[PDB]
């Protein structure tokens, strides 16, 4: 098009430089941080699945017992009684960079009702699928955090490859 | 508050709320997913490791910014998880954003 | 001759006077009359005439300018991050900052040479808008560390009622200010 | 140019242009951290973080800012040591020991 | 006058000399004298020089030099990132890189001027601390290709004794060569 006027526009420039520049040193020093906080979140992230591995390998032992004392009331209870239910929460905590929608999850659990000589092993394997759901929660919870926080390394990282390459 | 996999223990899942939709009708998964998001009102659908649940290409496709059912490889069965643990860790790591 | 303070004249121009009111020409595409930059201008005689300030205005009025002036001269640093970010991705504080900067740019140093009354403001009834600013900025910041959220405390009205204190007359002013002062101490205690 | 000709045991004192090294490197660091504060929060800092913050605003605000005051070079290297006292030890990394130990 | 060398009294300088000797700051603040940046310098008096060194030092004094020098390239090629994620997350292909350009940089191009026997590196001298340095990286090549792991390598004493071979006099040096080869060769199998 046109360069704009050609005097008293060299200092706005040399200024406009020295600014991109602290940009640019800024920025690494963002992601800096971002960085530490991303290793000590895919730590966290083994013993969630760690948990998840002891808890899945309990309630398939512990419900193999329904499998050879297969319970004809029993699973029809497991049909009777049985509260389909929603612990649809998106509570949200943290918003690193710009406002990002984070997405925890809490879990409410109901009461399952029994008449009053109701035990037998299946209420075992109900209970093992209660402690697997709380692990399973816990792995949802650690992994949407961790994309986030990855995503906005990548973001960042751009932002300083595209100034310092192209502006 | 869903899972797909094999019917033995989608059974298992529906014996305490949560209700199980077994593997027996879409072993692909993909019909069954589209299916279960389609309906919505869930919170989290753990797929298992039938085929593949990791490309969410056509799921997200589907999505496009939404704030549904959070996509979580659970499984494939319970007879050894001694390297599953580095293996979702470098599989977590690599091909998501962070590079290398 | 074409804006630029470099010609001979504008140079020898300096280097012998006093103050030096730089005027800016997008200020004044804005139509934000007048267009006196306030970061290029300077004066060197507002040592000397603190005695006559504390004798004839207030006895706190060379702080409140202080205070102002670092307002401004401080706000500009975080406008420099708002251009490079943007202004989300900044805290509670800087945003309030920048607001304050804002109203302060937008109902302080603002004339229009053609109203009826806002033609001639006084020394007393300048030092009445920066106490009432000074005011508004110090609760917020209490309100803001309590943990109240930016919006809200931008969307209180005693915003518009110190924004509008300008297009008083001068008679009614001594008690216009009380007034709203008293206002602006309770209702930002209320929430 | 000609400052580490006129400082040292027999000029002023030994551990001038020591204190003089950290003092440059402690106000550095501080001056960055503050933009970095202002875009990400002191939500989000460590702890040597928010120290070297106080530190640079304490000597923004007792170190250069004296007015009408005569200090000779006794008084000002002992306000350097007290304003470095505020970091801990083990981040001093340009000063001896034999120098930490009788000051700070 | 500022310290760029696109002005015309370089711009002339350059293309009409061989050598370049980019004297750097930043190094000499990192303690690394003398402050020469070999990322920056160049010669070209190398290839018409070639023979008197096949002749007079060695007859493979050039591949020794061709190697060292693709040694450093790809150390700092590869220091490009490594800040980024700290220098323990990477293969060990990656590390031995590293600490192999550490040894380089730090045990070889770097020479204490005010030593006694500690300031005229002969050209045998130069070559047999050349030798021995690719050696090491044979050999700890060699072990990891095995999979010996990371920190043997790091702890071995042939580390130390390589560190102290510049401060050697020009008279046991022959000798201290020989030892030093053997002992390398030796103590690089038993772990």
């Amino acid at each position: 098009s046109q360069v704009s006027p050609t005097r008293m526009n060299l200092l706005q420039r040399r200024g406009q430089l020295r600014l991109a520049q602290k940009g640019v040193d800024l920025l690494k020093k963002k992601r800096d941080a971002l960085v530490a906080e991303f290793f000590g979140l895919v730590r966290e992230a083994m013993e969630a699945r760690k948990a998840l591995d002891q808890a899945a390998k309990e309630a398939y032992a512990a419900l193999l017992l329904a499998q050879a004392f297969d319970g004809p009331e029993v699973v029809a209870g497991a049909a009777l009684g049985v509260p389909p239910l929603e612990g649809v929460e998106a509570e949200v905590e943290n918003v690193w960079g710009s406002k990002v929608p984070r997405l925890k999850a809490t879990f409410p659990d109901g009461a399952l009702l029994s008449p009053v000589g109701t035990p037998a092993y299946t209420l075992e394997a109900s209970r093992a699928f209660r402690r697997y759901a709380e692990a399973l929660i816990r792995v949802a919870n650690t992994e949407t955090r961790l994309k986030k926080i990855g995503e906005e390394i990548k973001k960042t990282t751009r932002r300083v490859n595209a100034l310092e390459q192209v502006v | 508050m869903a899972v797909i996999a094999d019917p033995e223990t989608a059974q298992g899942f529906r014996l305490a709320g949560l209700e199980g939709y077994g593997a027996s009708s879409a072993e692909e998964a993909q019909s069954l997913l589209e299916t279960l998001v389609e309906r919505g009102g869930y919170a989290l659908v753990a797929v298992d490791e039938a085929l593949l649940p990791d490309p969410e290409r056509a799921v997200e496709r589907l999505m496009r910014g939404r704030d549904l059912p959070v996509l979580l490889p659970i499984a494939g069965l319970k007879e050894a998880f001694q390297g599953h643990d580095v293996e979702g860790y470098m599989r977590e790591l690599v091909r998501k954003t962070i590079g290398f | 001759p074409g804006g630029d303070m470099s010609e001979p004249v504008t140079q020898s121009t300096l280097r012998i006077v006093g103050a030096f009111w730089r005027l800016d020409a997008s200020l004044a595409f804005r139509r934000h009359f007048p267009a006196i930059n306030w970061n290029g201008s300077y004066s060197l005689f507002t040592s000397a005439l603190d005695p006559w300030y504390r004798e004839n205005v207030a006895e706190d009025y060379p702080e409140l300018r202080d205070a102002i002036s670092e307002l401004l001269q401080r706000e500009a640093g975080l406008q420099e991050i708002v251009q490079l970010v943007g202004p989300d991705a900044l805290q509670d504080a800087e945003r309030l900052v920048i607001e304050v900067g804002r109203i302060i740019r937008e109902d302080f140093l603002q004339q229009n040479a053609y109203h009826e009354v806002d033609a001639y403001c006084s020394m007393k009834k300048a030092y009445g808008i920066m106490k009432m600013i000074l005011a508004f900025y110090k609760e917020a910041e209490a309100a803001i560390k309590r943990g109240v959220s930016i919006d809200e405390i931008l969307q209180l009205p005693v915003l518009e009622r110190i924004g509008r204190a300008r297009y008083v007359s001068e008679e009614e002013f001594p008690a216009y200010f009380e007034e709203a002062m008293k206002e602006i101490q309770g209702a930002f205690k209320a929430l | 140019r000609l400052m580490n000709n006129g400082v040292g045991k027999g000029k002023t004192r030994e551990d001038h242009k020591q204190v003089s090294d950290q003092l440059y490197s402690a106000y550095a660091n501080g001056v960055d951290i503050r933009k970095l504060v202002a875009i990400i929060g002191e939500d989000a800092l460590t702890e040597n973080d928010r120290r070297y913050l106080q530190f640079a605003d304490a000597f923004e605000r007792f170190f250069i800012n004296q007015g009408q005051q005569n200090r000779s070079i006794e008084e000002s290297l002992q306000i350097a040591w007290a304003l470095l006292s505020m970091l801990p030890q083990g981040e001093l990394k340009r000063i001896s020991k034999d120098h930490i130990g009788k000051y700070y």
